[PDB]
Protein backbone atom coordinates (compact mmCIF):
# COMPACT_ATOMS: atom_id res chain seq x y z
CA UNK A 1 0.00 0.00 0.00
CA UNK A 2 1.38 3.37 -1.04
CA UNK A 3 1.78 5.97 1.68
CA UNK A 4 -1.37 7.94 2.47
CA UNK A 5 -2.22 10.63 4.99
CA UNK A 6 -2.77 8.66 8.20
CA UNK A 7 -5.25 10.16 10.66
CA UNK A 8 -5.68 8.94 14.23
CA UNK A 9 -8.39 9.87 16.68
CA UNK A 10 -8.86 9.62 20.45
CA UNK A 11 -5.20 9.74 21.45
CA UNK A 12 -4.03 10.52 24.98
CA UNK A 13 -5.61 10.33 28.40
CA UNK A 14 -8.52 12.54 27.38
CA UNK A 15 -9.12 10.44 24.28
CA UNK A 16 -9.68 13.66 22.32
CA UNK A 17 -6.33 14.76 20.84
CA UNK A 18 -6.46 13.85 17.16
CA UNK A 19 -3.28 13.54 15.13
CA UNK A 20 -2.91 13.81 11.35
CA UNK A 21 0.34 12.92 9.61
CA UNK A 22 1.48 12.58 6.00
CA UNK A 23 4.42 10.89 4.26
CA UNK A 24 7.65 12.82 3.89
CA UNK A 25 9.77 10.72 1.56
CA UNK A 26 11.31 7.27 1.22
CA UNK A 27 14.99 6.74 1.97
CA UNK A 28 16.54 4.60 -0.80
CA UNK A 29 19.70 3.59 1.07
CA UNK A 30 17.98 1.35 3.64
CA UNK A 31 14.41 1.24 2.31
CA UNK A 32 12.59 2.97 5.16
CA UNK A 33 9.45 5.07 4.86
CA UNK A 34 8.74 8.18 6.90
CA UNK A 35 5.68 9.97 8.24
CA UNK A 36 5.41 13.31 10.02
CA UNK A 37 3.16 16.28 10.66
CA UNK A 38 3.60 19.88 9.53
CA UNK A 39 4.68 21.89 12.57
CA UNK A 40 6.33 24.75 10.63
CA UNK A 41 9.71 23.62 11.99
CA UNK A 42 12.44 21.40 10.51
CA UNK A 43 12.72 19.40 13.74
CA UNK A 44 9.99 19.78 16.38
CA UNK A 45 7.51 17.34 14.86
CA UNK A 46 6.52 13.83 15.80
CA UNK A 47 7.84 11.40 13.22
CA UNK A 48 7.33 7.71 12.52
CA UNK A 49 9.56 5.47 10.41
CA UNK A 50 8.33 2.09 9.17
CA UNK A 51 10.32 -0.48 7.22
CA UNK A 52 10.12 -4.15 6.32
CA UNK A 53 12.98 -6.36 5.18
CA UNK A 54 13.69 -9.19 2.74
CA UNK A 55 15.73 -12.33 3.61
CA UNK A 56 13.67 -14.15 8.56
CA UNK A 57 11.45 -11.19 7.76
CA UNK A 58 12.06 -8.21 10.03
CA UNK A 59 9.57 -5.37 10.45
CA UNK A 60 10.63 -2.25 12.33
CA UNK A 61 8.60 0.74 13.52
CA UNK A 62 10.32 3.69 15.21
CA UNK A 63 8.69 6.75 16.77
CA UNK A 64 10.43 10.00 17.67
CA UNK A 65 8.46 12.48 19.77
CA UNK A 66 10.48 15.57 20.74
CA UNK A 67 9.53 18.51 22.92
CA UNK A 68 10.06 22.25 22.63
CA UNK A 69 11.30 24.88 25.06
CA UNK A 70 11.82 28.63 25.07
CA UNK A 71 15.59 28.94 25.39
CA UNK A 72 16.94 31.83 27.44
CA UNK A 73 17.76 34.72 25.13
CA UNK A 74 17.20 32.80 21.88
CA UNK A 75 14.93 33.86 19.04
CA UNK A 76 14.51 30.27 17.87
CA UNK A 77 13.22 27.33 19.92
CA UNK A 78 15.41 24.33 20.66
CA UNK A 79 14.61 20.68 21.24
CA UNK A 80 15.09 19.70 24.87
CA UNK A 81 14.45 15.96 24.90
CA UNK A 82 12.55 13.37 22.92
CA UNK A 83 10.66 10.19 23.71
CA UNK A 84 11.60 7.16 21.65
CA UNK A 85 9.65 4.07 20.69
CA UNK A 86 10.88 0.96 18.90
CA UNK A 87 8.87 -2.03 17.70
CA UNK A 88 10.34 -5.15 16.12
CA UNK A 89 8.65 -8.15 14.50
CA UNK A 90 10.69 -11.18 13.49
CA UNK A 91 8.47 -13.75 11.78
CA UNK A 92 9.99 -16.64 9.83
CA UNK A 93 9.56 -17.68 6.22
CA UNK A 94 6.86 -20.30 6.79
CA UNK A 95 4.75 -17.97 8.92
CA UNK A 96 1.06 -17.95 8.07
CA UNK A 97 -1.33 -15.02 7.81
CA UNK A 98 -3.35 -15.81 10.92
CA UNK A 99 -0.34 -16.16 13.24
CA UNK A 100 1.17 -12.83 12.20
CA UNK A 101 -2.18 -11.09 12.53
CA UNK A 102 -2.49 -12.63 15.99
CA UNK A 103 0.88 -11.25 17.07
CA UNK A 104 0.07 -7.78 15.75
CA UNK A 105 -3.37 -7.55 17.32
CA UNK A 106 -2.17 -8.97 20.63
CA UNK A 107 0.60 -6.39 20.85
CA UNK A 108 -1.84 -3.63 19.94
CA UNK A 109 -4.52 -4.59 22.45
CA UNK A 110 -2.11 -5.42 25.28
CA UNK A 111 -0.82 -1.87 24.93
CA UNK A 112 -4.12 -0.54 26.33
CA UNK A 113 -4.54 -3.01 29.20
CA UNK A 114 -4.52 -1.53 32.72
CA UNK A 115 -1.30 -3.40 33.46
CA UNK A 116 0.74 -1.84 30.69
CA UNK A 117 -0.79 1.64 30.83
CA UNK A 118 0.04 1.65 34.53
CA UNK A 119 3.54 0.43 33.67
CA UNK A 120 4.11 3.29 31.22
CA UNK A 121 2.20 6.23 32.71
CA UNK A 122 3.55 5.90 36.26
CA UNK A 123 6.72 3.95 35.39
CA UNK A 124 6.47 1.20 37.97
CA UNK A 125 7.27 -2.52 37.83
CA UNK A 126 4.89 -5.39 38.51
CA UNK B 1 -25.45 -14.25 34.77
CA UNK B 2 -29.09 -13.49 34.00
CA UNK B 3 -30.05 -11.18 31.13
CA UNK B 4 -33.08 -8.91 30.77
CA UNK B 5 -34.50 -7.50 27.55
CA UNK B 6 -36.86 -4.75 26.35
CA UNK B 7 -40.66 -5.30 26.53
CA UNK B 8 -41.72 -8.34 24.56
CA UNK B 9 -42.62 -6.72 21.24
CA UNK B 10 -42.49 -3.20 19.86
CA UNK B 11 -45.09 -1.57 17.61
CA UNK B 12 -42.73 -1.06 14.69
CA UNK B 13 -44.67 0.38 11.75
CA UNK B 14 -42.21 1.66 9.11
CA UNK B 15 -39.16 3.89 8.69
CA UNK B 16 -38.85 4.75 12.37
CA UNK B 17 -35.84 4.94 14.70
CA UNK B 18 -36.81 1.93 16.80
CA UNK B 19 -34.17 0.99 19.38
CA UNK B 20 -34.22 -2.26 21.34
CA UNK B 21 -32.88 -1.89 24.88
CA UNK B 22 -31.14 -4.65 26.82
CA UNK B 23 -30.20 -4.20 30.47
CA UNK B 24 -27.82 -6.57 32.23
CA UNK B 25 -27.83 -7.85 35.80
CA UNK B 26 -24.07 -7.33 36.17
CA UNK B 27 -21.32 -5.32 34.51
CA UNK B 28 -20.01 -6.98 31.35
CA UNK B 29 -16.52 -5.45 31.34
CA UNK B 30 -14.87 -8.81 31.96
CA UNK B 31 -12.09 -8.01 29.49
CA UNK B 32 -9.11 -6.12 30.85
CA UNK B 33 -9.26 -3.56 28.06
CA UNK B 34 -12.57 -1.74 27.82
CA UNK B 35 -14.44 -4.11 25.49
CA UNK B 36 -17.92 -5.37 26.31
CA UNK B 37 -18.97 -8.97 25.71
CA UNK B 38 -22.39 -8.81 24.07
CA UNK B 39 -23.72 -10.05 20.77
CA UNK B 40 -26.95 -9.51 18.86
CA UNK B 41 -28.72 -12.25 16.94
CA UNK B 42 -31.62 -12.12 14.51
CA UNK B 43 -33.77 -15.23 14.14
CA UNK B 44 -36.22 -15.51 11.28
CA UNK B 45 -39.11 -17.80 12.28
CA UNK B 46 -38.17 -20.40 9.67
CA UNK B 47 -34.44 -21.09 9.81
CA UNK B 48 -31.43 -20.85 12.11
CA UNK B 49 -30.50 -17.45 13.56
CA UNK B 50 -27.60 -15.27 12.45
CA UNK B 51 -25.03 -13.09 14.22
CA UNK B 52 -25.33 -9.33 13.70
CA UNK B 53 -23.30 -7.27 16.19
CA UNK B 54 -20.55 -8.44 18.53
CA UNK B 55 -18.50 -6.52 21.09
CA UNK B 56 -21.72 -4.46 21.33
CA UNK B 57 -20.46 -1.90 18.79
CA UNK B 58 -18.85 -3.78 15.88
CA UNK B 59 -20.60 -5.22 12.85
CA UNK B 60 -19.65 -8.39 11.02
CA UNK B 61 -19.16 -8.83 7.28
CA UNK B 62 -22.41 -9.39 5.41
CA UNK B 63 -24.65 -6.95 7.31
CA UNK B 64 -25.53 -3.47 6.00
CA UNK B 65 -24.36 -0.38 7.87
CA UNK B 66 -28.00 0.26 8.84
CA UNK B 67 -27.53 -1.61 12.13
CA UNK B 68 -25.63 0.01 14.98
CA UNK B 69 -25.20 -0.64 18.68
CA UNK B 70 -24.19 1.53 21.62
CA UNK B 71 -22.40 -0.02 24.57
CA UNK B 72 -22.15 0.77 28.27
CA UNK B 73 -21.42 -1.05 31.51
CA UNK B 74 -24.76 -2.80 31.98
CA UNK B 75 -27.35 -1.20 29.66
CA UNK B 76 -27.18 -1.44 25.88
CA UNK B 77 -29.12 -0.40 22.80
CA UNK B 78 -29.67 -1.74 19.30
CA UNK B 79 -30.48 1.23 17.08
CA UNK B 80 -31.51 0.53 13.49
CA UNK B 81 -31.39 3.03 10.62
CA UNK B 82 -35.16 2.74 10.17
CA UNK B 83 -36.91 -0.53 9.31
CA UNK B 84 -37.02 -1.99 5.80
CA UNK B 85 -38.92 -4.75 4.02
CA UNK B 86 -37.14 -7.74 5.59
CA UNK B 87 -35.61 -7.00 8.98
CA UNK B 88 -38.44 -8.46 11.06
CA UNK B 89 -38.65 -11.36 13.53
CA UNK B 90 -37.13 -12.15 16.92
CA UNK B 91 -33.98 -10.28 17.95
CA UNK B 92 -31.84 -11.93 20.62
CA UNK B 93 -29.30 -10.48 23.04
CA UNK B 94 -26.48 -12.62 24.42
CA UNK B 95 -23.57 -12.34 26.78
CA UNK B 96 -21.05 -14.93 25.70
CA UNK B 97 -18.20 -14.94 28.22
CA UNK B 98 -17.50 -17.97 30.40
CA UNK B 99 -21.13 -19.00 31.00
CA UNK B 100 -23.36 -17.88 28.10
CA UNK B 101 -27.01 -16.94 28.45
CA UNK B 102 -29.77 -15.66 26.19
CA UNK B 103 -33.02 -13.88 26.98
CA UNK B 104 -36.11 -12.07 25.79
CA UNK B 105 -37.79 -11.63 22.44
CA UNK B 106 -38.64 -8.87 19.96
CA UNK C 1 -16.84 -23.20 7.59
CA UNK C 2 -20.08 -25.17 7.60
CA UNK C 3 -21.63 -27.71 9.96
CA UNK C 4 -24.56 -30.04 9.35
CA UNK C 5 -27.14 -31.57 11.69
CA UNK C 6 -28.67 -34.95 10.90
CA UNK C 7 -32.27 -36.00 11.15
CA UNK C 8 -35.35 -35.35 13.25
CA UNK C 9 -36.70 -38.14 15.44
CA UNK C 10 -40.12 -38.58 17.06
CA UNK C 11 -39.57 -41.39 19.56
CA UNK C 12 -41.64 -41.49 22.74
CA UNK C 13 -40.68 -42.18 26.37
CA UNK C 14 -37.47 -41.02 28.03
CA UNK C 15 -35.08 -43.91 27.43
CA UNK C 16 -32.31 -42.49 25.21
CA UNK C 17 -32.02 -40.39 22.06
CA UNK C 18 -28.92 -39.85 19.91
CA UNK C 19 -28.49 -36.41 18.34
CA UNK C 20 -25.44 -36.06 16.11
CA UNK C 21 -23.80 -32.95 14.65
CA UNK C 22 -21.74 -33.52 11.50
CA UNK C 23 -18.98 -30.94 11.83
CA UNK C 24 -16.94 -30.01 8.78
CA UNK C 25 -14.60 -27.31 7.59
CA UNK C 26 -12.49 -27.10 10.74
CA UNK C 27 -10.84 -29.15 13.47
CA UNK C 28 -11.33 -29.26 17.23
CA UNK C 29 -7.80 -27.90 17.69
CA UNK C 30 -9.00 -24.55 18.94
CA UNK C 31 -12.69 -23.97 18.18
CA UNK C 32 -15.48 -24.79 20.63
CA UNK C 33 -18.69 -26.60 19.70
CA UNK C 34 -21.82 -25.50 21.56
CA UNK C 35 -25.21 -27.16 21.98
CA UNK C 36 -27.74 -24.38 22.45
CA UNK C 37 -31.29 -25.66 22.88
CA UNK C 38 -33.98 -23.46 21.38
CA UNK C 39 -36.86 -24.95 23.38
CA UNK C 40 -40.10 -23.43 22.09
CA UNK C 41 -40.94 -19.79 21.52
CA UNK C 42 -38.44 -17.55 23.27
CA UNK C 43 -35.89 -18.14 26.05
CA UNK C 44 -33.53 -20.47 24.21
CA UNK C 45 -31.01 -21.80 26.72
CA UNK C 46 -27.40 -22.96 26.41
CA UNK C 47 -26.64 -26.57 27.30
CA UNK C 48 -22.89 -27.11 27.12
CA UNK C 49 -19.81 -27.18 24.94
CA UNK C 50 -16.73 -29.26 24.12
CA UNK C 51 -13.44 -27.35 24.23
CA UNK C 52 -10.17 -29.31 24.26
CA UNK C 53 -8.53 -26.23 25.81
CA UNK C 54 -11.21 -25.69 28.48
CA UNK C 55 -11.93 -29.28 29.53
CA UNK C 56 -14.69 -30.19 27.11
CA UNK C 57 -17.00 -31.36 29.91
CA UNK C 58 -18.76 -28.17 30.98
CA UNK C 59 -22.51 -28.38 31.50
CA UNK C 60 -25.11 -25.74 32.22
CA UNK C 61 -26.82 -26.15 35.57
CA UNK C 62 -30.10 -28.08 36.01
CA UNK C 63 -29.00 -30.20 33.05
CA UNK C 64 -26.11 -32.39 34.28
CA UNK C 65 -28.28 -35.43 34.95
CA UNK C 66 -29.95 -35.51 31.53
CA UNK C 67 -27.07 -34.60 29.22
CA UNK C 68 -23.84 -36.29 28.16
CA UNK C 69 -21.26 -35.13 25.63
CA UNK C 70 -18.73 -37.14 23.64
CA UNK C 71 -16.74 -36.17 20.55
CA UNK C 72 -14.47 -38.25 18.32
CA UNK C 73 -11.59 -36.67 16.42
CA UNK C 74 -11.39 -39.38 13.74
CA UNK C 75 -14.70 -38.50 12.06
CA UNK C 76 -14.65 -34.83 13.17
CA UNK C 77 -18.26 -35.05 14.34
CA UNK C 78 -20.01 -34.58 17.66
CA UNK C 79 -23.04 -36.28 19.16
CA UNK C 80 -24.88 -36.09 22.48
CA UNK C 81 -27.43 -38.12 24.43
CA UNK C 82 -30.65 -37.39 26.32
CA UNK C 83 -31.18 -39.71 29.29
CA UNK C 84 -34.83 -38.89 30.01
CA UNK C 85 -37.47 -36.94 28.10
CA UNK C 86 -40.98 -36.01 29.24
CA UNK C 87 -41.64 -32.45 28.00
CA UNK C 88 -38.24 -30.72 27.94
CA UNK C 89 -37.90 -32.30 24.49
CA UNK C 90 -40.32 -29.63 23.30
CA UNK C 91 -38.64 -28.54 20.09
CA UNK C 92 -35.43 -28.17 18.11
CA UNK C 93 -31.93 -28.48 19.55
CA UNK C 94 -29.29 -26.42 17.75
CA UNK C 95 -25.61 -27.04 17.02
CA UNK C 96 -23.19 -24.12 16.76
CA UNK C 97 -19.47 -23.41 16.61
CA UNK C 98 -17.12 -20.58 17.41
CA UNK C 99 -13.85 -19.52 18.97
CA UNK C 100 -12.91 -20.16 22.60
CA UNK C 101 -14.72 -17.28 24.29
CA UNK C 102 -16.00 -15.70 21.10
CA UNK C 103 -19.59 -15.42 20.01
CA UNK C 104 -21.65 -17.98 18.10
CA UNK C 105 -21.17 -17.28 14.41
CA UNK C 106 -22.25 -20.17 12.17
CA UNK C 107 -25.12 -22.49 13.07
CA UNK C 108 -26.37 -25.56 11.28
CA UNK C 109 -30.00 -26.20 10.52
CA UNK C 110 -31.88 -27.68 13.43
CA UNK C 111 -33.75 -30.91 14.08
CA UNK C 112 -36.83 -31.03 16.30
CA UNK C 113 -38.06 -33.78 18.62
CA UNK D 1 -0.07 -2.17 40.29
CA UNK D 2 0.33 -5.90 40.84
CA UNK D 3 -0.03 -8.80 38.44
CA UNK D 4 -3.53 -10.04 37.67
CA UNK D 5 -5.29 -12.39 35.29
CA UNK D 6 -5.42 -10.29 32.12
CA UNK D 7 -8.01 -11.23 29.51
CA UNK D 8 -7.37 -9.62 26.13
CA UNK D 9 -10.43 -9.32 23.93
CA UNK D 10 -10.82 -8.40 20.26
CA UNK D 11 -7.84 -10.42 19.04
CA UNK D 12 -7.25 -12.11 15.71
CA UNK D 13 -7.45 -11.68 11.97
CA UNK D 14 -11.24 -11.76 11.99
CA UNK D 15 -11.38 -10.00 15.36
CA UNK D 16 -13.40 -12.62 17.23
CA UNK D 17 -10.90 -14.61 19.30
CA UNK D 18 -9.79 -13.64 22.77
CA UNK D 19 -7.14 -14.97 25.11
CA UNK D 20 -6.86 -15.16 28.88
CA UNK D 21 -3.34 -15.04 30.27
CA UNK D 22 -2.27 -15.20 33.90
CA UNK D 23 0.93 -14.39 35.78
CA UNK D 24 3.64 -17.00 36.08
CA UNK D 25 6.12 -15.38 38.45
CA UNK D 26 8.75 -12.65 38.38
CA UNK D 27 12.42 -13.36 37.79
CA UNK D 28 14.39 -11.82 40.70
CA UNK D 29 17.58 -11.52 38.65
CA UNK D 30 16.38 -8.76 36.32
CA UNK D 31 12.76 -7.99 37.24
CA UNK D 32 11.19 -9.38 34.07
CA UNK D 33 7.56 -10.01 34.98
CA UNK D 34 6.12 -12.89 32.97
CA UNK D 35 2.59 -13.73 31.83
CA UNK D 36 1.51 -16.89 30.05
CA UNK D 37 -1.51 -18.67 28.62
CA UNK D 38 -2.67 -21.96 30.11
CA UNK D 39 -1.92 -24.23 27.15
CA UNK D 40 -1.51 -27.48 29.16
CA UNK D 41 2.10 -27.85 27.92
CA UNK D 42 4.81 -25.46 29.16
CA UNK D 43 6.78 -25.42 25.90
CA UNK D 44 3.74 -24.76 23.67
CA UNK D 45 2.27 -21.69 25.35
CA UNK D 46 2.23 -18.02 24.46
CA UNK D 47 4.41 -15.76 26.59
CA UNK D 48 4.64 -12.06 27.43
CA UNK D 49 7.45 -10.44 29.40
CA UNK D 50 7.24 -6.87 30.70
CA UNK D 51 9.98 -5.06 32.59
CA UNK D 52 10.76 -1.47 33.55
CA UNK D 53 14.25 -0.58 34.71
CA UNK D 54 15.79 2.23 36.78
CA UNK D 55 18.33 4.86 35.64
CA UNK D 56 20.31 8.10 33.20
CA UNK D 57 17.00 7.58 31.40
CA UNK D 58 14.32 4.96 31.91
CA UNK D 59 13.61 1.90 29.79
CA UNK D 60 10.42 -0.12 29.37
CA UNK D 61 10.68 -3.44 27.53
CA UNK D 62 7.88 -5.72 26.34
CA UNK D 63 8.68 -9.02 24.62
CA UNK D 64 5.88 -11.11 23.14
CA UNK D 65 6.88 -14.61 22.08
CA UNK D 66 4.66 -17.40 20.78
CA UNK D 67 5.40 -20.75 19.12
CA UNK D 68 3.42 -22.86 16.68
CA UNK D 69 2.89 -26.54 17.41
CA UNK D 70 3.99 -29.07 14.80
CA UNK D 71 3.23 -32.80 14.91
CA UNK D 72 6.54 -34.53 14.21
CA UNK D 73 6.34 -37.83 12.36
CA UNK D 74 7.15 -40.92 14.40
CA UNK D 75 6.66 -39.21 17.77
CA UNK D 76 3.70 -38.27 19.95
CA UNK D 77 5.12 -35.25 21.78
CA UNK D 78 4.80 -32.15 19.56
CA UNK D 79 7.88 -30.02 19.04
CA UNK D 80 8.25 -26.27 18.54
CA UNK D 81 9.28 -25.39 14.99
CA UNK D 82 8.11 -21.87 14.12
CA UNK D 83 8.58 -19.10 16.67
CA UNK D 84 7.09 -15.63 16.25
CA UNK D 85 8.66 -12.81 18.24
CA UNK D 86 7.72 -9.22 19.01
CA UNK D 87 9.81 -6.55 20.72
CA UNK D 88 8.79 -3.15 22.08
CA UNK D 89 10.96 -0.62 23.90
CA UNK D 90 10.28 2.85 25.26
CA UNK D 91 13.07 5.15 26.42
CA UNK D 92 11.62 8.21 28.13
CA UNK D 93 13.92 10.50 30.11
CA UNK D 94 13.90 11.73 33.69
CA UNK D 95 12.40 15.18 33.21
CA UNK D 96 9.62 13.93 30.94
CA UNK D 97 6.05 14.56 32.02
CA UNK D 98 3.38 11.85 32.10
CA UNK D 99 1.00 13.21 29.45
CA UNK D 100 3.81 12.90 26.91
CA UNK D 101 4.34 9.25 27.82
CA UNK D 102 0.62 8.60 27.52
CA UNK D 103 0.71 10.31 24.14
CA UNK D 104 3.48 7.98 22.98
CA UNK D 105 1.68 4.90 24.28
CA UNK D 106 -1.71 5.70 22.76
CA UNK D 107 -0.16 6.85 19.48
CA UNK D 108 1.75 3.61 19.05
CA UNK D 109 -1.33 1.62 20.05
CA UNK D 110 -3.54 3.31 17.46
CA UNK D 111 -0.83 3.16 14.80
CA UNK D 112 -0.98 -0.64 14.97
CA UNK D 113 -4.60 -0.71 13.77
CA UNK D 114 -4.18 1.86 10.99
CA UNK D 115 -4.64 0.63 7.40
CA UNK D 116 -0.89 1.09 7.02
CA UNK D 117 0.46 -1.44 9.51
CA UNK D 118 -2.21 -3.94 8.46
CA UNK D 119 -0.63 -4.19 5.02
CA UNK D 120 2.82 -3.79 6.56
CA UNK D 121 2.48 -6.92 8.73
CA UNK D 122 -0.27 -9.18 7.38
CA UNK D 123 1.04 -9.09 3.80
CA UNK D 124 4.56 -7.74 4.48
CA UNK D 125 4.33 -5.53 1.39
CA UNK D 126 6.66 -2.59 2.12
CA UNK D 127 5.38 0.93 2.25
CA UNK D 128 6.51 2.65 -0.94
Amino acid sequence: AKLETVTLGFIGKDGKQTLVLNPRGVNPTNGVASLSQAGAVPALEKRVTVSVSQPNYKVQVKIQNPTACTANGSCDPSVTRQAYADVTFSFTQYSTDEERAFVRTELAALLASPLLIDAIDQLNPA
Amino acid sequence: IVMSQSPSSLAVSIGEKVTLTCKSSQSLLFSSNQKNYLAWYQQNPGQSPKLLIYWASTRESGVPDRFTGSGSGTDFTLTISSVKAEDLAIYYCQQYFRYPAFGGGT
Amino acid sequence: VQLQQSGPELVKSGTSVKLSCKASGYSFTDHSLHWVKQSHGESLEWIGYFSPNNGGTIYNQKFMGKATLTVDRSSSTAYMDLHNLTSADSAVYFCSTGWDYGPFDSWGQGTTL
